[PDB]
């Protein structure tokens, strides 16, 4: 149900807003919607999350200063690059966090993904 | 300033410089703040009164006569310093304090101070 | 800010077992999720916390741990289920939220 | 192996002391030691420690002191005494809704001048709830107790205050999200002063706290056991606008030498009842979180419905809330009236004679306040308790119950920076 | 606790670790107590003070570098350690306890410091 | 019972054994004693705590294992001890207090004992 947009071949140096959206769900609801990294070759790495009912969020020590991530509609997230470099060629997903016991631990959302080049 | 925080007791011993400053460092909250800082004084002077009849004043750590009585213990060292938070150890042994405390005494009045007179 | 995981890559025949192995430099609890990435895919969820799995993941997937130690057993291994398996910890042992805080991985899983 | 002594070692016990204020106005004081503008929080990786909020003597500490303050802080103003006296008194029409009627009276008698041996005769007007019919009126509490007039210069504004541990002491932080009132958390954190708390004093809703971060908490003893309160953390805020729209003035009558009396004045501008205003869409949304967060133990298919009180007095069935130095008890229904399987306009009454603490032996009057009155605050959270459908309803209770809300977090420990190892080194 | 019971100075020298610990161990009867508290430590420090500054800090048994005077005294150490209680003993010399306290103090200062540096 | 009364850093250095004395030594002035006396105990414990944790507790010279840092001063010993007042000397090098205290804690807790057990 989460489609990411946004991506494509951009210039090194520049800035960058990818976005998703819930087809079928509102964001309103105890969820964590967490975008996460992936370059080729390389395994999954944690950028960020976004708490939906009370926004708040948390960084990656690594993207500090380099992403940011807010919402906006309420069916859609953004997650914004404040500058890219080569190194950041990497598919980004964002996923969905859902709510069981103690732990926001049920990453079974996750979209297709979007490429980004740099 | 707490330590313990994963530090088993070799670690926790180095951080001792910290914790030792913590210890002292008419209206509804006028008199209160006087019987504050009473009480953090009193706690202070008894710790150190234990250290000076224990010939341990000045310092951090102080090697004593006492003998450890393996009654004391279920483990070795080379378990407990690399094993074990500080606090794990305290509440382990916590049954034994007052016997290590008056063998302490002990150990100076006589040890180091009848017998060298 | 928390996981790791050790055993790079392993090959198996067809109806073999294979176990892959995290560690956590803070004690998590039982705060850890597993993930299935096939190639070409978005990743796909096996495990919530150290001992329950999702409905739908086959019974061959198991798992346990604690603290900073854990597992992931896959029995019965079938053929061409290859992939790379992913540890995440789903607990901020330091800010106190419960979400996933610190990702890591890679299995080569190959049968 | 050999016994060695450690100083200054990192172990900590449970422990009760009393605590330090640390941050004119009534409970601000103004007495406190100035706050660290740097405090700082120490994390403890790896330690697991167990919080209970219903056992939490901070709570205690705090319902003290404030009760303490609130004696000393009005102890030394004007006594009314000379106003238990048989009242004359007929009711306010000359420009009032309909709303209004019998709610305000014009009473009127003779009461001690600045000369022991003269009269004078006044009047004020009081509200319906501050009189008890004997056209012959005695004020309410002149059988019961004493009354006491608040100084006018005192300020009722909750300022929050720290509190701090003497050293040798610390204490403790549940820094977990989802945390309840009790049991081990894996996260905690070293701090030598609490953040500020707001002494803010109502009941059925609690204003001006803090927020859940992740989700709506339920926090109880038992839940099944139904004689106890269920404290319901927000973790959004609900606005809540509340008025006085009617333009008070407000007289000085001397009692005597030294002394005087605030009686209300006339009104300017038409009487209009006083109300509180809660977003209607934001309520709705917020208490379909509570419900979700119920059924985890209640059944997932479980009817949650709310009803709005039980009976009782208006300390129990109607809100409680004091801003500007004004009392209001306001209706507090509609706001609790569904089954789950614009703004919301909750009239409310304003009444002078306060009994609050000290139940009975004691009261304070309120004086007027000049002018209108407008209050913006926070809903953070709700107490209710409850009764195939579960019921609940707004609930209340002693203060601590609501105080408790901000020091759940909370715990006082003792250091005990000496104690021994075996080791292999010698004297 | 005390001793001085029949106990000639030799063997209460002994006992000293129990005397030298019961040192420190807004209503009519709340305000008293604080001010008890205070006195308990006022007493205790001014006797670490002196011990301090005469370098006996941590013992019981203090040797000096002041000598005997005998205008202080008219028996051997051979009749008083034997035959006197030590609380006999305090009176006999208690009009001397200034001047001794003074030479303590030079004691250290010159001669194991200003003498030392 | 002050020095500093032209006395340069030398001399002054010989006249402690006073100064450090005389820093032990409900009615509106009866509330207020018991203030005052709880302050003057507290002042007196937080010295001694700095002169114990620095290994300079029972002393009232004590020399140390922190070298001297050249960014600390502009002048040669045989110019300060000779030429300047002690309360002068502590006005100019006021603003390094802190440096030198921290590393003093160093000096004893790893080069004394944790470098020793
Ligand atoms: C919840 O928090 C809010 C925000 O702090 C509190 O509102 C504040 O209430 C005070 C007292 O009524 C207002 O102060 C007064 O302002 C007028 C001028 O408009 C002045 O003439 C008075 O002498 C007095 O200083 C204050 O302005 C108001 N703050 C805001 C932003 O409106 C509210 O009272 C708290 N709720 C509860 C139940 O305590
Ligand atoms: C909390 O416990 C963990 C182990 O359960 C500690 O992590 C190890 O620390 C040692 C150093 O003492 C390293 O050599 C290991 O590589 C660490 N393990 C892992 C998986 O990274 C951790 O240090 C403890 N926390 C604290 C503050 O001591
Ligand atoms: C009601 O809640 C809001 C949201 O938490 C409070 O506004 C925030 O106040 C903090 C400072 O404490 C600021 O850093 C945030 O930027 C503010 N957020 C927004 C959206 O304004 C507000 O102060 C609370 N009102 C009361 C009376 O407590
Ligand atoms: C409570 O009062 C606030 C203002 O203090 C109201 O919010 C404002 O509404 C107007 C439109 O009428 C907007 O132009 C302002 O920007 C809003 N201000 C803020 C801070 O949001 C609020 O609607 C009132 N609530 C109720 C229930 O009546
Ligand atoms: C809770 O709501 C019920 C239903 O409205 C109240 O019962 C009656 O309500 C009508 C107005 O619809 C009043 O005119 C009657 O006087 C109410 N009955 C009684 C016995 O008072 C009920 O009182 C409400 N309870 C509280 C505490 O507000
Ligand atoms: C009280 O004084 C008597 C003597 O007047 C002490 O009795 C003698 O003690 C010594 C040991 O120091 C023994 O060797 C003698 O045999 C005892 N004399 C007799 C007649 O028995 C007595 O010890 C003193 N009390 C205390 C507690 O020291
Ligand atoms: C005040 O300063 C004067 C010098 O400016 C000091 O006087 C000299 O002291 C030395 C001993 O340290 C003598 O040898 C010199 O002969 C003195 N000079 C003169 C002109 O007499 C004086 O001692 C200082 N005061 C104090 C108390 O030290
Ligand atoms: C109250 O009564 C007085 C006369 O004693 C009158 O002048 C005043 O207008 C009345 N006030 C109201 C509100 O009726
Ligand atoms: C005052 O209020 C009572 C109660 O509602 C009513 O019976 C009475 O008639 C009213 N008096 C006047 C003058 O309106
Ligand atoms: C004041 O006292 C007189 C005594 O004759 C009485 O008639 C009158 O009603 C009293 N007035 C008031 C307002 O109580
Ligand atoms: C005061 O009068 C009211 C009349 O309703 C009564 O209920 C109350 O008990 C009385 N107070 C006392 C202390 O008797
Ligand atoms: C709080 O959580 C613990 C488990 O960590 C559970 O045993 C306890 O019953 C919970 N409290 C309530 C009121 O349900
Ligand atoms: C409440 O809403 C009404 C309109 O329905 C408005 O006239 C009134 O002024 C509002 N009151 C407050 C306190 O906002
Ligand atoms: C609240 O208002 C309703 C009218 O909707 C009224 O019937 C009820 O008695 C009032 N409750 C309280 C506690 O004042
Ligand atoms: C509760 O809802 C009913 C409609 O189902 C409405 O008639 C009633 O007035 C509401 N009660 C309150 C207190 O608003
Ligand atoms: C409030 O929730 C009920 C269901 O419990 C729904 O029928 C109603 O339309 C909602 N109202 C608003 C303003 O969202």
């Amino acid at each position: 149900q989460l489609v990411e947009s946004g991506g494509g071949l951009v210039k090194p140096g520049t800035s960058l807003s990818l976005t998703c959206k819930a087809s079928g769900f509102d964001f309103s609801d105890n969820y964590y919607i967490c975008w996460v990294r992936q370059a080729p070759g390389k395994g999954l790495e944690w950028i960020g999350c976004i708490f939906t009912q009370n926004v708040r969020t948390y960084y990656a020590n690594w993207a500090k200063g380099r992403f940011t991530i807010s919402k906006t509609s309420s069916t859609t997230v953004t997650l914004q690059m404040t500058s890219l470099t080569v190194a950041d060629t990497a598919t980004y997903f964002c996923a969905r966090f859902s709510d069981t016991g103690p732990d926001y631990g049920l990453g079974n959302l996750w979209g297709p993904g979007s490429l980004v080049t740099v | 300033f707490l330590g313990a925080a994963g530090s088993t007791m070799g670690a926790a011993s180095m951080t001792l410089t910290v914790q030792a400053r913590n210890l002292l460092s008419l209206t509804v909250w006028g008199i209160k703040q006087l019987q504050a800082r009473v009480l953090a004084v009193e706690r202070y002077l008894r710790d150190q009164q234990l250290l000076g009849i224990w010939g341990c004043s000045g310092k951090l750590i102080c090697c004593t006569n006492v003998p450890w009585n393996s009654s004391w213990s279920n483990r070795n060292l080379s378990e407990i310093w690399d094993n074990m938070t500080w606090l794990q150890w305290d509440k382990e042994i916590s049954n034994y304090t007052q016997i290590i405390y008056g063998l302490l005494e002990e150990s100076q009045n006589q040890q180091e101070k009848n017998e060298q007179d | 800010i928390v996981m790791t995981q050790t055993p790079a890559s392993v090959e198996a025949a067809v109806g073999g077992t294979v176990t892959i192995k995290c560690q956590a430099s803070q004690r998590i609890g039982s705060h850890v999720s597993w993930y299935q990435q096939k190639p070409g895919q978005r990743p796909k969820l096996l495990i919530y916390g150290a001992s329950n799995l999702e409905s739908g993941v086959p019974s061959r997937f198991s798992g346990s741990g604690s603290g900073t130690q854990f597992t992931l057993t896959i029995s019965d291994l079938e053929c061409a289920d290859a992939a790379t398996y992913y540890c995440q910890a789903t607990y901020d042992p330091y800010t106190g939220g419960s979400y996933g805080a610190g990702f890591g991985g890679g299995t080569a899983v190959v049968v | 192996l050999w016994v060695t002594v450690y100083y200054g070692v990192p172990v900590w016990k449970d422990a009760e002391t009393t605590l330090f204020c640390a941050s004119h106005n009534v409970w601000a004081t103004h007495a406190c030691v100035p706050t660290d503008p740097n405090p700082q929080e120490i994390h403890l990786e790896n330690v697991t420690e167990e919080f209970n909020m219903w056992k939490n003597n901070m709570v205690e500490q705090m319902h003290t002191d404030i009760i303490s303050l609130w004696d000393q802080s009005l102890k030394p103003c004007v006594k009314l005494t000379p106003l238990c006296v048989t009242l004359q008194c007929t009711n306010v029409t000359n420009n009032i809704t309909d709303d209004m009627r019998g709610e305000l009276k014009n009473c009127s008698f003779n009461m001690t001048t600045e000369l022991r041996d003269k009269k004078q005769k006044v009047y004020s007007l009081f509200y319906r709830l501050d009189v008890v019919q004997i056209k012959e009126y005695r004020l309410i509490n002149c059988n019961t107790s004493a009354i006491t007039q608040a100084c006018p210069k005192v300020s009722f504004e909750p300022i929050p205050i720290h509190y701090c541990a003497p050293a040798g002491f610390a204490i403790l932080k549940c820094k977990d999200k989802k945390f309840n009132g009790t049991g081990p958390c894996p996260s905690v954190s070293t701090v030598q002063c609490t953040h500020g708390i707001k002494p803010v004093v109502s009941t059925q809703l609690l204003l001006n706290g803090s927020l859940a971060e992740e989700e709506v908490m339920i926090r109880s003893e038992n839940i099944t056991n139904n004689a106890k309160n269920i404290l319901v953390q927000f973790n959004t805020p609900v606005q809540i606008n509340c008025t006085r729209p009617n333009n008070n003035t407000r007289k000085s009558i001397r009692i005597g030498p030294g002394q005087a009396f605030y009686a209300t004045g006339d009104i300017i501008g038409d009487i209009r009842q006083a109300h509180c205003n809660v977003s209607k869409a934001t309520w709705n949304e917020t208490l379909g979180k509570v419900v979700k967060q119920l059924r985890k133990h209640f059944g997932n298919n479980t009817i949650i419905r709310f009803a709005n009180s039980s009976g009782g007095d208006l300390e129990v069935t109607t809100h409680s809330f004091n801003c500007g130095g004004e009392f209001f008890y306001c209706n507090t229904s509609g706001l609790f009236n569904s089954t789950w399987i614009d703004s919301i306009t909750l009239p409310c009454r304003i009444k002078q004679i306060i009994n609050m603490w000290q139940r009975i032996g004691q009261a304070m009057y309120a004086p007027p306040i000049q002018g209108v009155i407008r209050c913006v605050s926070n809903i953070t959270g709700l107490i209710l308790t409850r009764d195939t459908t579960e019921t609940f309803r707004p609930g209340g209770g002693d203060m601590r119950d609501n105080w408790r809300s901000e020091l759940y977090k909370y715990k006082v420990v003792k250091i005990e920076p000496l104690g021994v190892a075996p080791t292999r080194c010698k004297r």
